[PDB]
DNA sequence: ACGAGTACATA
DNA sequence: TTTATGTACTCGT
C-alpha cells in the first residue's frame, strides 16, 4: 500500500542486510527443511523477527507464501460467551494471531490445531507469544510434543520471562539482535535513494536514526512523516517529531518533578485513564515512563535506585494482576514520595 | 441391625416447656399458641438454636387434632422452586377446611434462606392474600439474605447463642432419662466442645456415654477435640515465636489438620480478633491472606505457616 | 486373578475392622456404636489416606449381610453430588424402606467437602428429616469447605495420624504375607519420610520389592530406599548445612554440586530436609529465625514458579549464610 | 372473625384522612386522580404515576383508600388496577418491561404502581414517561398519635419519647411498627424507656446501601477512630463490603485519596499515606485476579474486602472535600469498547 | 529424516539411560503384574512422557495399548463434568479380549493404563472426581498423572501414586547418551564439548538434542571439516562472551549512573536474555574469591530477586538494570 | 421428560 | 467487562 512499511520488506533471504551470522543461519536450518525443530525468535521490537520467519517460509516451502488471505471463525467458550478472532488463510502455511483476549485464548489455539492437524510439514507462527496467560502455552508443550512430525510451531515473542520453561526447553532458542546506529543509517539512506529525498546534511539521517533507539518500524515512518511533513526535503535544520505518547509522558513527568501535590496526582490519574483509554498495553507505559523520570540531571543517586526499586517492585504488581489503574497510580505516589 | 433411635429425635421436644435457649421468645410462642392468632414470622441464626423444633412444637399446640393436613410441612429436601412452590401453597391455601375460629393453619419452610427472588415474590402475594386463612412460618439459617420487605411483613424473631446454662440443664435431664453417670469436669469439657451449639453437645455426650460412660474430658477430648477458633486465638497472641511455633506444630500439624483449614481459620480470627489495634490487625489479615494465596496455588506446606506467623511476629515487635 | 494382580494400597484393603490400626481411640468407639447398637450420624476426619473409606466399608460389612452391595448406595464426587440428584435419588432411597427384616439404612457421603452450599443444605434436611431408619456418614478432609450444620448434625470424628505403631505393623504384615526381609535403618527411613499415609509407604515399599533383581532372599536397606523414594540422605544433608555454614562461597557452591550430582537429588528435597532439621539446633537470638522462614518461604514459592536450578541454589546458600551472620 | 384478622388488618386505615406520614404524597395522588378525567403543574396528562418508597408505609393502603373514595373500582363507572410490587418482576419479563412501559403510555383506567426502594437496573421504561412521587421516611406525630389510638384500644400503654426510638430501628416501617408491638404486647404490653435498648437490638432491620452510599460510611474517619472500632468492627466493614462487593473496590480507589487524612499518624503527610494506601490495592489486585481466575477460588472473597476497601480507606480517613465520586474505570471501558 | 528431538526418542526401557531407580521397577514389573499408579513427576525434559510411552509399549504390545490406553493431555478438556463423562465410562467397562499373538510375544497384564499428562494446569474439582477414580475401579484399570510440578498435585492425589521422582539430568549422568548419540550421528567435537553443553543445559536433555543438531546443521552447511568448539556452542546458547561480562563488571563497580544506564540499554539493544545474563553474573561472581562475604550473600540475593521477578513475567531490562544499579550500590 | 438459551450468585 | 461450575428458570418440541 501507500504505507512505507510494506514497500521494503525484504522479499527473500538476498535481501536480508541485517545481519550475516542470522542470515547464515537461516540459510543452515534451510539446507535439512527435513530435521527441522520448533523455532523460537526473540529480540527488542521492530528486529524484524516477523520478516525472518517469513523469509524462512520462503526458503523452506518455496512459492505461494506472500499469497494469502484473511478468514474470519467462530468459537465457543464457557457459558453462553462467543468470541471472534480473525486468522490468515494461506494454501500452504497457516499462523494464528494472540491478539484476542487472553483468557478463553488456549481453546481457541486448541481448537485450531486439532482442526488442522487431521492429517510437507505445516508450520504454524505464534507472534507476540508473550501474551498467552500460561493456558496456551500449556496446550502448546503437548501439542507441538505429541505432533511433532506433521505441524512445526514457531514462536515470535520478546522477553521470554513469562513464557514457562517447558516452552523454551522444546523450542530453538534463535537471536534477532537490534543494529547499531551503522546498518539503521544505510538502510535510511537507501530509503531515501529509491525515494527522491533531498538530503542537505548525513548528520539528520544519524539522528533520526538514533532516535528510534534499534527499532526500524518507528525510524520508517517518522522518516516517512519527515518526508511529508518537509516536502521530501531532509534539511539539516528538520524539526523533530515524536508521538504524542512520548510527548505527554514526558509533560507527566515534568509535572512530577516540578510539583508533588494532590491536584498534580489528580491530573496525572486523569492523564493514565487517557492512556488507558488509547487502547495501549501498560508494561511498556512503565517502561517508558521510567525511562523518563531517569532522564532527569536532577535526580541523586540514591533517589534513581528508589525509583528503580519501586519500578521493578510494581513492574511485578502489574505483570501479577489485570487493572494497570491500580500499579501505575501507586508507583506514581511511591515516586512523588521518593521525590519529596 | 436393631438400631435404637438417636438421641436426636429422643429428645426431640414435644412442648415448648421442654425447649431450651433465651425466656422471651418461647413464653411468646406460648402465649400466641393458646391465643391462637399467631402472626407471621421469621427465624433465623446459628444452626442448632430452636430454629425448627420450636416452629414443630408451636404448630402442635395451636393443632394438634388436624396435623396431617393442617399444617404443610415444606421442606428443603422436597423440590423447592419458584412455581412448583407456589402451586403447593395455593392449593394448601384454597382448601376450605373447617378450622376452629380460634385456630389457623400453619405453613412451615424449613431452611428457606436459599430460595430464589422470584419465589419470595410471589411467596408474599400469597402470603398477603391469604393471611387471614393461612399463616406462614420460617426456620431459616441466615436473615440477611433474605430480602427486606418480606421481614418487614413479618414478625422477626431472632434467637441467640445459647448459654452454659440452658444447655447445661438440657444435658442433665438427658443423664436423668438415660441414668447415665457424669462428672463436673466432663460436663464443662461437653460445653466447651458444644461451641454453643446443642445438638452438637447431644452427639458428643452420646459418644461419650456409648465409647466409656464415665463422662470425662479425656475421652471427650479424643472423640471431639479443642475447637479450632480458640487454639487458633491461643496461637496467634502468643509472643514468642518458637513457643507459637511448638503450639501450632503440636495442635494442628501433628493433629492431622489440613494446612489451607488453618489458614482459614487464622483469617477468621483475626478478622473476630478485638484485642490488638485495628491497622495491625488489617496487616495481619493481608500476611494471613498471602498465604492463603500462597497454599491455594498448591504450595501446602508447614513452612508457609512458620513463614505466616514469622510475619506475624515481625509485626507485633515492630520489626 | 484378584490377589497377587492388584497394587498394593489396594491389595490389603482392609476387608474387616479388626485390620486397621493407629486408630484403636475411634475403632473401640464404632465398635461399641455396632455392638450396642447406637449408631448416630458419623462424621469422619483425617489426613489423606487414614483409613476412612475402608473404616466405613469394614463397618457396613460387619453390620449388613451379603445384601450390602446392591441396597447400601455410595455417592462420590465422581458420582456427583448435585442438589437435583440429590432430591431425586437419595430422599427416594431414604424414603422407601422395606417392610420386613430391616433395622435401619445407611448411606454414606465420601469427600462430601466439594459439592454447593445448597447441596449441603438439602443434605442437611435429609438428614434430620428421615433419621427415624436410615443414617449418614460423612467423609471429609476439608472442614471448612461444609456448611457448620452439616459438620454441629453429624457425629465429628477425627482421625489422629498413623503413628509408627500402625505403620510397622503394616510393614511387618506386608513382609510376612509377601515373603520380604527388611533393615533398621530402612524402616527408620521408610518412618520419616511416610509422612502419616499408608499408601506412600505401601508404594514406597512395592518399589523397594521391586528393586530388587531377586526378591527372594534379599534385603533392603536405607540407600534402597533412599534412591527409589527420590530423598536425600540424611548424611548429605549434614554435610551440605556443615559446608553451608563453615566453609567459603567457593567451597561451599562446589560441595552443594558434587552432593547434587552425585545421585541427582533435588534443591526441593533438599530445601524441606534442612528446613526441617534447622529447628533442632537451638538459635540464640529472634529475627534470625523470621529470616529464615521468609527466605525459605521465597525460595519454595520461586521453585514452584521454576527457573534455572543453580539460581535457587546459590539463594539457599546466601539464605543460610545471612541469616547465620549476626 | 373474632381475635382473627391481624392487627396490620385490624387496623388498617378505613378513610384516606387516617393515613400517617407522606401528606404532600397523598395531596399529590389525589390532585393526579382528580386531574385524571381533565386531561396546571401538567401531571394531570403526566399519568402512570407510581407510589415508591419505603417498604410497608401504606403506598398500596393510599392508592386503594384514594380511589375508594373517589368511587373507582378495586382491583388488584370508574375503575382501577391497583398493581402492586413493580420490583417482583426481578430483573425477569425479558422485554416485559417495554409492555410495562406501553401500558403505562396508553390505558383507559389510572394505573397505580406501587414498588419498593428501587435497585433494580431495569428504570429505562419509566425514566421519563411516568411520574414519580417519592414517598420517603414518615415522620413522627401523625404515626406517634395513630400508635397511642391504637395502645387506647387494644389496653396498652408506651412512652411516646421512645416512639422516636422504635421508628428510627425500623426505619420508618409503620406495619413493621405494628407488627412489633403486636409481638411485644403478646407478653409484655406496658412498653417503657428500660427495655428500648434489647427492643432496637433484636430488632435492628439492616438494609443495603446503594454502591454510592456505602462510599461516605467507609471513607469515614471515625469508624476508625478508637471511639469508633467498637461502634463499627471489624466484622462489620467487611460484612458491609459484601452488600456490593462488585462495585465496592472500584469505589473506595477513585476517592480515598480525595479526602483529607483525618487519622494521620504523627509524622504522617498526606502524600505518603496516600502512597502506603495507593500499593495496598495493588496487593488487591493480585487477589481479585486469583479469586475469579481459572481456578475460581472463591473462599478468598473476605480477604479482598481489606486489601482493596478496608485498609485504602483506613491509612486515609476524614470528611470529604466534595460529593462522593463515581468510579472512572468503568467509565474508560466504556471509551475502549469503541 | 526426522528431527532428533523425536526420532531419537526411547522406545525401549533399557534405552533409557538416566532414572534407573524409576526403571528397574518397571523392568522387574513386566514379568509380574502388581503394578502400582505411578506419578512421574521432576524436572522437564527427564523423559516421563518417554518412559510411559516405552512402558506402554512393551507391557501391551502394539495393538491392546490402542485397545486399551485412554490419553487425556491439556490440549483436551479436563473438567470435572469431562472427566465424569469419559474417565469413569472408560473405567467401568471391563478389559478387551487380547488377541491369541498377544500371549506368547507380550507379557500383557490383564487391566489397562490410563494416562493424565500434565495433571499441574488442571482444576481440584477433576481432583476429587479422581481421588475415588483411582480407588473404585484399582482392580480393572490403572492411573498414571505426569506433571513438572508435583506441587499443584494435592497430598491425596500424591500419596495414592506412587511418586517416581526423575533424577536432574547433570553434567555427571547425561554424558553417555549425548555421547552415544554423537557417534551415532556422526558430528566431531572437542573433549570438553559434551561437558559445556551438559552444564548449559539446566538438566534438559532435550534442550541439549536441540543445541547438538544445531551446531550439526551448521557443521554441515559450512562444510570446513572442522570439530565443534566452546565458542561455537557458546555462540548458539547465547551465551554471553566473557569480555562482555568482564566490561559490564568493571562498569559497575565504577558507580557511573548514567554511563550504567546507556551500557544497559546498548546491552539490551544487543538482543541478550536476561536469564543468561544472570546466570552467567552468578558464575562469575561465586568462583570469585576477590569479594568478601556479606558482597557475595547479598549480591545472591538480588540474583534471586531478579530472576524470581522475572519469572513472573515482567520487563528485562528494567530488572537487570534495577539489578545492576543496585549492586553497584553496594 | 429433556435439550438449549438465558441471567444470576460465588459469605 | 471479569469466569468455570452449579443452580434455577421457562418456554418449546
Ligand atoms: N432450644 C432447643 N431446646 C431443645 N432441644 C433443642 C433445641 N434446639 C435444638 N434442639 C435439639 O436439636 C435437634 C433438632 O435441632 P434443630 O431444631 O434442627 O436445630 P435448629 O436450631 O432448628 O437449626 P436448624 O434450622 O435445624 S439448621 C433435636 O434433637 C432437638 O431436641
Ligand atoms: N489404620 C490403618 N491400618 C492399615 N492400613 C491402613 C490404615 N489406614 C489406611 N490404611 C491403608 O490405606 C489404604 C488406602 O486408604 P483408604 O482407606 O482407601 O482411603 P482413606 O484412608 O479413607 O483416605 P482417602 O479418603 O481415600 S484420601 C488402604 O488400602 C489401607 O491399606
Ligand atoms: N399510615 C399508616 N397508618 C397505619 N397503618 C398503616 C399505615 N401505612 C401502612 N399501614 C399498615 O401497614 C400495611 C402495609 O400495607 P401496604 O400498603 O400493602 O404496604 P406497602 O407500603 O404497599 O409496602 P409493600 O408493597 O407491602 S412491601 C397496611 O395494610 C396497614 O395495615
Ligand atoms: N533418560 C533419557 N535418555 C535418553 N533420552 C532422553 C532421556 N530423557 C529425555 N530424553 C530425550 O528427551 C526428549 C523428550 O523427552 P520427554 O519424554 O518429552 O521429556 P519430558 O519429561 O516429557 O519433558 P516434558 O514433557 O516437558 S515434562 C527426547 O528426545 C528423548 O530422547
Ligand atoms: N534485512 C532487512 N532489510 C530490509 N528491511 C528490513 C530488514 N529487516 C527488517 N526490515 C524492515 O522491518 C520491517 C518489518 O519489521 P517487523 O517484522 O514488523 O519487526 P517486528 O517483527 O520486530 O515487529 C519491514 O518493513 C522491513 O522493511
Ligand atoms: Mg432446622
Ligand atoms: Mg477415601
Ligand atoms: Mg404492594
Ligand atoms: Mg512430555
Amino acid at each position: 500500500m501507500s504505507l512505507w512499511v510494506d514497500k521494503y520488506r525484504p522479499k527473500s533471504l538476498n535481501a536480508l542486510s541485517h545481519n550475516e551470522e542470522l542470515t547464515n543461519f537461516l540459510k543452515s536450518l534451510s539446507d535439512q527443511p527435513r530435521d527441522l525443530p520448533h523455532l523460537l525468535l526473540y529480540g527488542p521490537n521492530g528486529t524484524g523477527k516477523k520478516t525472518r520467519c517469513m523469509a524462512l517460509l520462503e526458503s523452506i516451502f518455496g512459492p505461494g507464501v506472500y499469497r494469502l488471505k484473511i478468514d474470519v471463525r467462530q468459537f465457543v467458550t464457557a457459558s453462553n460467551r462467543k468470541l471472534e478472532l480473525n486468522v490468515v488463510s494461506s494454501p500452504y502455511h497457516l499462523e494464528i494471531t494472540p491478539s484476542d483476549m487472553g483468557n478463553n485464548d488456549r481453546i481457541v489455539i486448541q481448537e485450531l490445531l486439532k482442526e488442522v492437524a487431521q492429517m510437507r510439514y505445516k508450520c504454524v507462527i505464534i507472534n507476540e507469544a508473550n501474551s498467552l496467560t500460561k493456558d496456551a502455552q500449556a496446550a502448546l508443550r503437548r501439542t507441538m510434543e505429541k505432533y511433532s512430525k506433521n505441524i512445526r510451531l514457531i514462536m515470535v515473542c520478546d522477553s521470554m520471562s513469562p513464557i514457562i520453561a517447558p516452552i523454551k526447553s522444546r523450542c530453538l532458542l534463535i537471536r534477532c539482535p537490534a543494529p547499531s546506529d551503522s546498518e539503521i543509517s544505510t538502510i535510511l539512506s537507501d530509503v531515501v535513494t529509491n525515494e527522491r529525498i533531498q538530503l542537505e546534511t548525513k548528520d539528520i539521517l544519524k539522528r533520526i536514526a538514533q532516535a528510534s533507539n534499534g527499532n526500524l518500524r518507528v525510524s520508517l515512518l517518522m522518516l516517512e512523516s519527515m518526508a511529508l511533513n518537509n516536502e521530501l526535503a531532509l534539511k539539516s535544520s528538520s524539526p523533530i517529531i515524536k508521538p504524542d505518547w512520548i510527548i505527554v509522558i514526558h509533560k507527566l513527568t515534568r509535572k512530577i518533578v516540578k510539583e508533588r501535590s494532590v491536584n498534580s496526582l489528580i491530573e496525572c490519574r486523569a492523564v493514565l485513564y487517557d492512556l488507558l483509554a488509547h487502547c495501549i498495553p501498560a508494561n511498556i507505559i512503565l517502561k517508558e515512563l521510567t525511562f523518563s523520570l531517569l532522564d532527569v540531571e536532577t535526580l541523586n543517586t540514591t533517589n534513581k535506585s528508589s525509583i528503580i526499586e519501586y519500578s521493578s517492585v510494581f513492574d511485578e504488581r502489574l505483570s501479577l494482576g489485570n487493572k494497570a489503574i491500580f500499579h501505575l497510580e501507586g508507583f506514581i505516589a511511591k515516586v512523588m514520595c521518593c521525590l519529596d | 441391625l436393631s438400631l435404637q433411635l438417636p438421641w436426636v429425635e429422643k429428645y426431640r421436644p414435644q412442648v415448648l416447656s421442654d425447649i431450651v435457649g433465651n425466656k422471651e421468645t418461647i413464653d411468646r410462642l406460648q402465649q400466641i399458641a393458646k391465643d391462637g392468632n399467631m402472626p407471621h414470622m421469621i427465624i433465623s441464626g446459628m444452626p442448632g438454636i430452636g430454629k425448627t423444633t420450636s416452629v414443630h412444637c408451636l404448630a402442635h399446640e395451636l393443632l394438634g387434632r388436624s396435623y396431617a393436613d393442617g399444617v404443610l410441612e415444606l421442606n428443603a429436601s422436597d423440590d423447592r422452586g419458584i412455581d412448583v412452590v407456589r402451586n403447593q401453597i395455593k392449593h394448601f391455601a384454597q382448601k376450605k377446611l373447617h378450622l376452629p375460629p380460634g385456630k389457623h393453619k400453619i405453613v412451615i419452610l424449613d431452611e428457606a434462606d436459599s430460595m430464589t427472588a422470584g419465589a419470595q415474590q410471589a411467596l408474599r402475594r400469597t402470603m398477603e392474600l391469604y393471611s387471614n386463612s393461612t399463616r406462614f412460618a420460617f426456620a431459616c439459617n441466615q436473615s440477611n439474605k433474605i430480602i427486606e420487605p418480606l421481614q418487614s411483613r413479618c414478625a422477626i424473631l431472632r434467637y441467640s447463642k445459647l448459654s452454659d446454662e440452658d444447655v447445661l440443664k438440657r444435658l442433665l435431664q438427658i443423664i436423668k432419662l438415660e441414668d447415665v453417670k457424669y462428672t463436673n469436669d466432663g460436663l464443662e469439657a461437653i460445653i466447651f466442645t458444644a461451641e454453643g451449639d446443642m445438638r452438637q453437645a447431644i452427639n458428643n455426650l452420646q459418644s461419650t456415654v456409648a465409647g466409656h460412660g464415665l463422662v470425662n474430658a479425656d475421652n471427650v477430648f479424643k472423640i471431639v477435640d479443642s475447637p479450632h477458633p480458640l487454639i487458633v486465638k491461643k496461637m496467634l497472641l502468643a509472643s514468642n515465636l518458637e513457643d507459637s511455633i511448638q503450639i501450632l506444630r503440636t495442635d494442628l500439624w501433628k493433629k492431622g489438620y489440613s494446612s489451607i483449614d488453618i489458614v482459614t481459620t487464622s483469617f477468621r480470627v483475626t478478622k473476630n480478633l478485638a484485642q490488638v489495634k485495628e491497622s495491625v490487625r488489617l496487616e495481619m489479615i493481608k500476611e494471613i491472606g498471602l498465604t492463603h494465596m500462597r497454599i491455594l496455588e498448591g504450595v501446602g506446606t508447614y513452612l508457609q505457616l512458620a513463614s505466616m506467623l514469622a510475619k506475624i511476629h515481625k509485626l507485633n515487635n515492630k520489626a | 486373578r484378584s490377589k497377587e494382580n492388584l497394587p498394593w494400597v489396594e491389595k490389603y484393603r482392609p476387608e474387616t475392622l479388626d485390620e486397621v490400626y493407629g486408630q484403636n481411640e475411634v475403632i473401640t468407639t464404632v465398635r461399641k456404636f455396632v455392638d450396642e447398637g447406637k449408631l448416630p450420624h458419623l462424621l469422619f476426619y483425617g489426613p489423606p489416606g487414614t483409613g476412612k473409606t475402608s473404616t466405613i466399608v469394614a463397618l457396613a460389612r460387619e453390620i449388613y449381610g451379603k445384601n450390602y452391595s446392591n441396597m447400601v448406595l455410595e455417592l462420590n464426587a465422581s458420582d456427583d453430588r448435585g442438589i437435583d440428584v440429590v432430591r431425586n435419588q437419595i430422599k427416594d432411597f431414604a424414603s422407601t424402606r422395606q417392610i420386613f427384616s430391616k433395622g435401619f439404612k445407611l448411606i454414606i457421603l465420601d469427600e462430601a467437602d466439594a459439592m454447593t452450599n445448597a447441596a449441603q443444605n438439602a443434605l442437611r434436611r435429609v438428614i434430620e428429616r428421615y433419621t427415624k431408619n436410615t443414617r449418614f456418614c460423612v467423609l471429609a478432609n476439608y472442614a471448612h469447605k461444609l456448611t457448620p450444620a452439616l459438620l454441629s448434625r453429624c457425629t465429628r470424628f477425627r482421625f489422629q495420624p498413623l503413628p509408627q505403631e500402625a505403620i510397622e505393623r503394616r510393614i511387618a504384615n506386608v513382609l510376612v504375607h509377601e515373603k520380604l526381609k527388611l533393615s533398621p535403618n530402612a524402616e527408620k527411613a521408610l518412618i520419616e519420610l511416610s509422612n502419616g499415609d499408608m499408601r506412600r509407604v505401601l508404594n514406597v515399599l512395592q518399589s523397594c520389592k521391586a528393586t530388587l533383581d531377586n526378591p527372594d532372599e534379599d534385603e533392603i536397606s536405607d540407600d534402597v530406599i533412599y534412591e527409589c523414594c527420590g530423598a536425600p540422605r540424611p548424611s548429605d544433608l549434614k554435610a551440605v548445612l556443615k559446608s553451608i555454614l563453615e566453609d567459603d562461597w567457593g567451597t561451599a557452591h562446589y560441595t552443594l554440586n558434587k552432593v547434587r550430582s552425585a545421585k541427582g537429588l533435588a534443591l526441593i528435597d533438599l530445601i524441606e530436609g534442612i528446613v526441617k532439621i534447622l529447628e533442632d539446633y537451638e538459635l540464640q537470638n529472634e529475627e534470625t529465625r523470621v529470616h529464615l522462614l521468609t527466605k525459605l518461604a521465597d525460595i519454595e514459592y520461586s521453585i514452584s514458579k521454576g527457573g534455572n536450578d543453580q539460581i535457587q541454589g546459590s539463594a539457599v546458600i546466601g539464605a543460610i549464610k545471612a541469616s547465620f551472620e549476626n | 372473625r373474632e381475635e382473627d384478622k391481624l392487627w396490620t388488618v385490624k387496623y388498617a386505615p378505613t378513610n384516606l384522612q387516617q393515613v400517617c406520614g407522606n401528606k404532600g404524597s397523598v395531596m399529590k395522588l389525589k390532585n393526579w386522580l382528580a386531574n385524571w378525567e381533565n386531561s396546571k403543574d401538567g401531571s394531570g396528562v403526566f399519568r402512570a404515576a407510581m407510589l415508591y418508597g419505603p417498604p410497608g408505609i401504606g403506598k398500596t393502603t393510599a392508592a386503594h383508600l384514594v380511589a375508594q373514595e373517589l368511587g373507582y373500582d378495586i382491583l388488584e363507572k370508574h375503575f382501577v388496577i391497583i398493581m402492586d410490587e413493580v420490583d417482583g418482576m426481578s430483573g425477569g419479563d425479558r422485554g416485559g418491561v417495554g409492555q410495562l412501559a406501553q401500558f403505562c403510555r396508553k390505558t383507559s383506567t389510572p394505573l397505580i404502581l406501587i414498588c419498593n426502594e428501587r435497585n433494580l437496573p431495569k428504570m429505562r421504561p419509566f425514566d421519563r414517561v411516568c411520574l414519580d412521587i417519592q414517598f420517603r421516611r414518615p415522620d413522627a406525630n401523625s404515626i406517634k398519635s395513630r400508635l397511642m389510638t391504637i395502645a387506647i384500644r387494644e389496653k396498652f400503654k408506651l412512652d411516646p419519647n421512645v416512639i422516636d426510638r422504635l421508628i428510627q430501628t425500623t426505619r420508618g416501617d409503620i406495619r413493621q411498627v405494628i407488627n412489633l408491638l403486636s409481638t411485644i404486647s403478646t407478653t409484655t404490653k406496658t412498653i417503657n424507656h428500660e427495655n428500648i435498648n434489647e427492643i432496637s437490638k433484636a430488632w435492628e432491620k439492616n438494609i443495603a446501601l446503594k454502591p454510592f452510599d456505602i462510599a461516605h460510611k467507609m471513607l469515614d474517619g471515625q469508624i476508625y477512630s478508637d471511639i469508633g472500632s467498637r461502634n463499627f468492627t471489624l466484622n462489620d466493614k467487611i460484612a458491609l463490603y459484601f452488600d456490593d462487593f462488585d462495585f465496592t473496590p472500584l469505589m473506595i480507589q477513585e476517592n480515598y485519596l480525595s479526602t483529607r487524612p483525618s487519622v494521620l499518624k504523627p509524622g504522617q503527610s498526606h502524600l505518603e499515606a496516600v502512597a502506603e494506601a495507593a500499593n495496598c490495592i495493588s496487593l488487591g489486585d493480585i487477589v481479585e485476579k486469583k479469586i475469579r481466575s481459572s481456578e475460581q477460588l472463591w473462599s478468598l472473597l473476605p480477604l479482598h474486602a481489606v486489601l482493596s476497601s478496608v485498609y485504602p480507606a483506613s491509612k486515609v480517613a476524614g470528611h470529604m472535600a466534595g460529593r462522593i465520586n463515581f468510579t472512572a474505570w468503568l467509565g474508560q471501558n466504556s471509551k475502549s469498547a469503541k | 529424516q526426522q528431527p532428533w528431538v523425536e526420532k531419537y526418542r526411547p522406545k525401549n526401557l533399557d534405552e533409557v539411560t538416566a532414572q534407573d531407580h524409576a526403571v528397574t521397577v518397571l523392568k522387574k514389573t513386566l514379568k509380574s503384574a502388581n503394578l502400582p499408579h505411578m506419578l512421574f513427576y521432576g524436572p522437564p525434559g527427564t523423559g516421563k512422557t518417554s518412559t510411559i510411552l516405552a512402558l506402554t509399549k512393551e507391557l501391551y504390545g502394539p495393538d491392546l495399548m490402542k485397545s486399551r490406553i485412554l490419553e487425556l493431555n491439556a490440549s483436551d478438556e479436563r473438567g470435572i463434568s469431562i472427566v465424569r463423562e469419559k474417565v469413569k465410562n472408560f473405567a467401568r467397562l471391563t478389559v478387551s479380549k487380547p488377541s491369541k499373538h498377544d500371549l506368547e510375544n507380550y507379557p500383557c497384564p490383564p487391566y489397562k493404563i490410563i494416562i493424565l499428562d500434565e495433571a499441574d494446569s488442571m482444576t481440584a474439582d477433576a481432583q476429587s472426581a479422581l481421588r475415588r477414580t483411582m480407588e473404585t475401579y484399582s482392580g480393572v484399570t490403572r492411573f498414571c498423572l505426569i506433571c513438572n510440578y508435583v506441587t499443584r498435585i494435592i497430598d491425596p492425589l500424591a500419596s495414592r501414586c506412587s511418586k517416581f521422582r526423575f533424577k536432574a539430568l547433570d553434567a555427571s549422568n547425561a554424558i553417555d547418551r549425548l555421547r552415544f548419540i554423537s557417534e551415532q550421528e556422526n558430528v566431531k567435537c572437542d573433549d570438553g564439548v559434551l561437558e559445556r553443553i551438559l552444564d548449559i543445559s539446566a538438566g534438559d536433555l532435550r534442550r541439549g538434542i536441540t543445541l547438538l543438531q544445531s551446531a550439526s546443521k551448521g557443521a554441515q552447511y559450512l562444510g570446513d571439516g572442522k570439530n565443534i568448539t566452546s565458542t561455537q556452542v557458546e555462540e548458539l546458547a547465547g551465551v554471553v562472551p566473557h569480555d562482555i561480562l568482564i566490561e559490564i563488571v568493571e562498569k559497575v563497580k565504577s558507580g557511573d549512573f548514567d554511563e550504567i544506564k546507556k551500557y544497559v540499554n546498548t546491552f539490551m539493544k544487543s538482543g541478550w536474555s536476561a536469564a543468561s545474563v544472570v546466570n552467567q553474573l552468578h558464575e562469575y561472581y561465586i568462583t570469585n574469591d576477590n569479594f568478601d562475604t556479606n558482597f557475595k550473600n547479598q549480591i545472591s540475593w538480588l540474583l534471586f530477586t531478579t530472576d524470581s521477578r522475572l519469572n513472573n513475567g515482567t520487563n528485562e531490562h528494567i530488572q537487570l538494570l534495577n539489578l545492576l544499579v543496585k549492586i553497584s550500590q553496594l
